[PDB]
């Protein structure tokens, strides 16, 4: 028995590949592959074309109140201030512009394949 | 990006993560997928270390932790880091050039995966 | 060498911090009424009875101690096993041996 | 018909009166080794000429008047025909309190104000309530404001709104101007030379030599050098009291590396007490205070308070003491506040010009408006009711 | 620059995580509190009274050089810090980057 070879290494080469968020485009927007097993014909070309969500829809959802508590199964200011209010109403516009181009983005692609045509493709 | 001040899953199963990110130009509180949670887990992201997060994907990276709790143990197998000096929320609007062989590598063989043959593979 | 258990240690750190409110360290040159213990006896202040001077005091810190050498100042990576007290150098813990550890002179 | 404004502090009384200016004197008496039957009262340590080894007879323990005999005596020199020569039939006298005042400290003011002397009123407040109140004259517009007050003996943190104090985000952080000096008095002492019986020229010496610094680490690296590159260390020349009257600093282009001088001054070399002392006040732990700093206190006392008030506590941090006179306090104040704050609240700290005399021009200001009559105790009130409505009038 | 600590050790104490760790030179002793990475890298490596270690501060990389009461104990200060100089080929740099323990091919081919 033999201890192992201790092989050292300036710590600047495990952070060569690395790159910094802020320095590199999104690559899940190319991703086809994995959308294999996960994603299917149906989500691509009926159900997404279809419900996909509008600015408006979302504006509205956004600033429309709670929605009414479920019902129970029955067997049958001074210290208001201009600036910050306007500085959170941008970021609430922020906010809800960013969810609808990321929900865009998540689902744009359409699988090479699909989920249906390799069920029915793959034999026992 | 900042230093985690607050780390609190809230459950309806989590129905969000409300996370308290500090810098040196004030705090932000923020509200995360609830998938990110997963990935915060498996970074080992615990108060006052500093993380970033990113908006599009959700990647939880946990670069150390903040040299303002360097001196609570006289000796541990940590990398303290210094805390990010301008706001939580980064914005950068940048041009990269990839080549279609770029994407072909990317789409060749599949990334991550927590099966057993993605993991052996 | 000798150890210095929990309650001297604690003993000698709250010395040091009572000396600091001291008003002076020399006796009256002339060398020939309460004091704030008896007026918070003879205040009867219970906690949580409102605010109050006790309920005033500042919370612990949430950031860590940092370490500093009690001979010279600078930032102390050693603790004296004997004592407790924090140390930087040879040199400096030497000097802390002579003069504070164990016996203080 | 006058009015006079006094700031009863541990340290320096804040005395004079509504029509004239302000008087900065020491509240304590003092003994020294050069007189044999001498005590001296209140300003005349001025007359003394060798102030080492100087003794002080202070009336305040922790900040709260605990020796009423040497109080009874300053008050009588700076009321007496030396000082001000105060009509006491007819004066107002406005006299500042410690926060949390014990009830047999308030009851003994009142009966000596109203027996004693027999003023024609009194009015009793915090340094902190003038603070606010000559803050809100300033500035109108203002609903709120929080005042930070690094005294001798303490530092409170008291937010106030326009015209009431919150008591419950009331923080105090034992740290104070007496604290700084004495544990500068040990450093020096326990490192270089033994200076434990010159509390005057030390509290000189700190308030010459010490800054607060913006970055703590970077200043020991740089403090921790030898030769030019250590610019933090600096030389300072003790008062011999016989032919150097006050310390001073050496010229750095002056400084000798090797700190041997021809000349026998008697030199003293600080190069990290620069900014370890006053870093106490930021951080009570580095010396072995389990209490929270200045900063963080600020911020724990705003996040107690309800949310709508929160960004106009935030917008109106306002330093008053004698230990925010260190250079870089209010920066390093700022600095960490911003970073502690949330990002969507401004933070704004403002560092008065003359923070010792704030709480006197706020005595005075309140003292010229319309509505002063109704705030103060009458003598003839005082005989039947005096003794329950001091503490109803009185928000202390 | 790394700090790197190189002495004897005296007494190691782990209670149900904090413990303890005493280490000494021929010139200076020391009391360490120890933090929960440590205290497991401590664990994993058996550390017991008279052995010689050194330490990696920010790694907790640990290597047993022997035992002392064989190897002298350190004489100088306990907490040294080193400035390290590491020369990488482009080739090493690449292999590294290459996958995932992908040092392994600088020793074993497989590139
Ligand atoms: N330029 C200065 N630099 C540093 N410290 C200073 C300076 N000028 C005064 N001080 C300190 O200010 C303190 C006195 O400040 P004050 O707030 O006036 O004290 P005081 O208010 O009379 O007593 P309290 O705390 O209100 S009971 C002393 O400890 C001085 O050392
Ligand atoms: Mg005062
Ligand atoms: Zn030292
Ligand atoms: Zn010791």
């Amino acid at each position: 028995i033999t201890p192992g070879i201790c092989f050292s290494t300036a710590s600047l080469v495990l952070r060569a590949t690395d790159v910094h968020p802020l320095q590199r485009i999104d690559m899940g927007r190319f991703d086809l592959i994995g959308l294999e097993g996960r994603v299917s014909r149906y989500e691509a070309d009926t159900f997404l074309p279809r419900h996909r969500l509008s600015r408006r829809v979302l504006l509205e959802v956004a600033t429309a109140p709670d929605p009414p508590p479920r019902p129970k199964p029955v067997k049958m200011s001074p210290f208001y201030l201009d600036s910050l209010e306007e500085k959170r109403k941008r970021q609430r516009s922020e906010r809800l512009e960013r969810i609808f181009q990321l929900s865009e983005a998540h689902g744009a692609l359409a699988p090479v394949y699909g989920t249906e045509v390799l069920d029915f493709c793959t034999l026992p | 990006e900042g230093e985690v001040t607050e780390l609190t899953p809230c459950e309806t199963t989590i129905s969000h993560v409300i996370i308290g990110l500090k810098t040196a130009k004030g705090t932000k509180q923020l509200k995360l997928d609830p998938s990110i949670f997963e990935s915060l887990q498996k970074e080992r992201v615990e108060a006052g270390d500093v993380i970033y997060i990113e908006a599009n994907s959700g990647a939880v990276k946990r670069q150390g932790r903040c040299d303002t709790y360097a001196t609570e143990f006289d000796l541990e197998a940590e990398e303290y880091v210094p805390l990010p000096k301008g706001d939580v929320h980064k914005k950068k609007e940048i041009i990269q050039d990839v080549t279609l062989h770029d994407l072909d590598v990317a789409n060749a063989r599949p990334q991550g995966g927590q099966d057993i043959l993605s993991m052996m593979g | 060498r000798r150890v210095l258990d929990r309650a001297a240690r604690q003993r000698r750190i709250n010395r040091q911090l009572e000396a600091l409110e001291n008003d002076n360290f020399q006796d009256d040159p002339h060398a020939g009424r309460k004091n704030f213990q008896a007026l918070l006896e003879e205040q009867n202040l219970s906690v949580a009875e409102g605010p109050n001077y006790l309920t005033a005091c500042a919370g612990p810190p949430s950031r860590p101690q940092r370490p500093f050498c009690a001979v010279c100042g600078f930032p102390s990576p050693y603790t004296c096993v004997s004592c407790g007290a924090r140390y930087c150098t040879v040199r400096c813990l030497g000097t802390h041996q002579e003069t504070r550890c164990l016996k203080w002179t | 018909m006058t009015t006079l404004v006094l700031d009863n502090g541990a340290y320096n009384a804040k005395i004079g009166y509504s029509h004239e200016n302000v008087s900065v004197i020491p509240n304590c008496q003092f003994r020294s080794k050069t007189a044999r039957l001498k005590t001296f009262t209140a300003n005349q340590i001025d007359e003394i000429k060798d102030p080492s080894g100087l003794f002080y007879i202070l009336p305040f323990q922790k900040g709260y008047l605990v020796n009423w005999d040497v109080q009874r005596q300053v008050w009588d020199y700076l009321f007496g025909k030396e000082m001000y020569q105060v009509d006491f039939l007819d004066t107002n006298i406005i006299i500042t309190e410690p926060y949390f005042n014990f009830t047999s400290i308030q009851e003994s003011m009142n009966e000596i104000l109203f027996e004693e002397y027999q003023f024609q009123a009194v009015l009793r407040v915090n340094a902190g309530a003038l603070s606010a109140h000559r803050y809100f004259r300033d500035n109108p517009s203002e609903l709120c404001c929080i005042i930070v007050d690094s005294g001798y003996s303490f530092t409170h943190i008291v937010p106030y709104c326009r015209s009431k104090k919150k008591k419950e985000a009331i923080i105090r952080i034992n740290v104070g101007g007496k604290l700084l000096t004495n544990h500068l008095k040990e450093i020096i002492s326990y490192r270089q030379l033994h200076v434990m019986d010159e509390t005057h020229v030390i509290n000189q010496v700190k308030e010459d030599v010490c800054y607060v610094s913006q970055d703590f680490y970077r200043d020991m690296d740089i403090a921790k050098l030898k030769g030019e590159e250590n610019t933090v260390m600096i030389d300072y020349v003790l008062p011999d009291f016989s032919t150097i009257k006050k310390g001073f600093c050496k010229p750095r282009e002056e400084m000798v590396l090797s700190g041997k001088y021809k000349s026998g001054e008697q030199i003293l070399r600080l190069a990290n007490e620069r900014f370890a002392v006053p870093e106490i006040l930021f951080n009570p732990s580095d010396i072995g205070i389990q209490e929270m700093g200045i900063p963080e206190a600020i911020v724990y006392s705003i996040q107690n308070l309800p949310e709508e008030m929160q960004p106009h506590f935030f917008k109106n941090i306002v330093l008053t003491g004698g230990n925010s006179l260190f250079p870089g306090f209010r920066d390093r104040v700022y600095s960490e506040v911003r970073c502690l704050t949330p990002t969507d609240y401004d933070v704004s700290v403002v560092l008065p010009e003359n923070p010792i005399t704030y709480a006197w021009e706020g005595g005075k200001l309140i003292s010229e408006n319309d509505d002063f009559e109704d705030m103060v105790v009458t003598r003839e009130d005082y005989e039947e009711n005096g003794h329950s409505v001091c503490e109803e009038k009185f928000d202390i | 620059e790394t700090e790197i600590i190189e002495g004897e050790v005296v007494e190691i104490q782990i209670d149900r995580k904090v413990g303890k760790l005493t280490l000494k030179t021929t010139e200076m002793e020391t009391i360490y509190d120890l933090g929960t990475k440590m205290i497991e890298s401590l664990t994993k490596d058996k550390v017991q009274a008279g052995d010689v270690i050194t330490i990696d501060k920010a790694t907790g990389k640990i290597s047993k050089l022997g035992r002392s009461f064989f190897v002298q104990c350190p004489d100088g200060e306990l907490q040294k810090r080193k400035e390290v100089v590491h020369t990488v080929s482009l080739h090493e740099i690449d292999v590294i980057n290459s996958r995932t323990q992908g040092f392994l091919a600088l020793f074993s081919g497989d590139t």
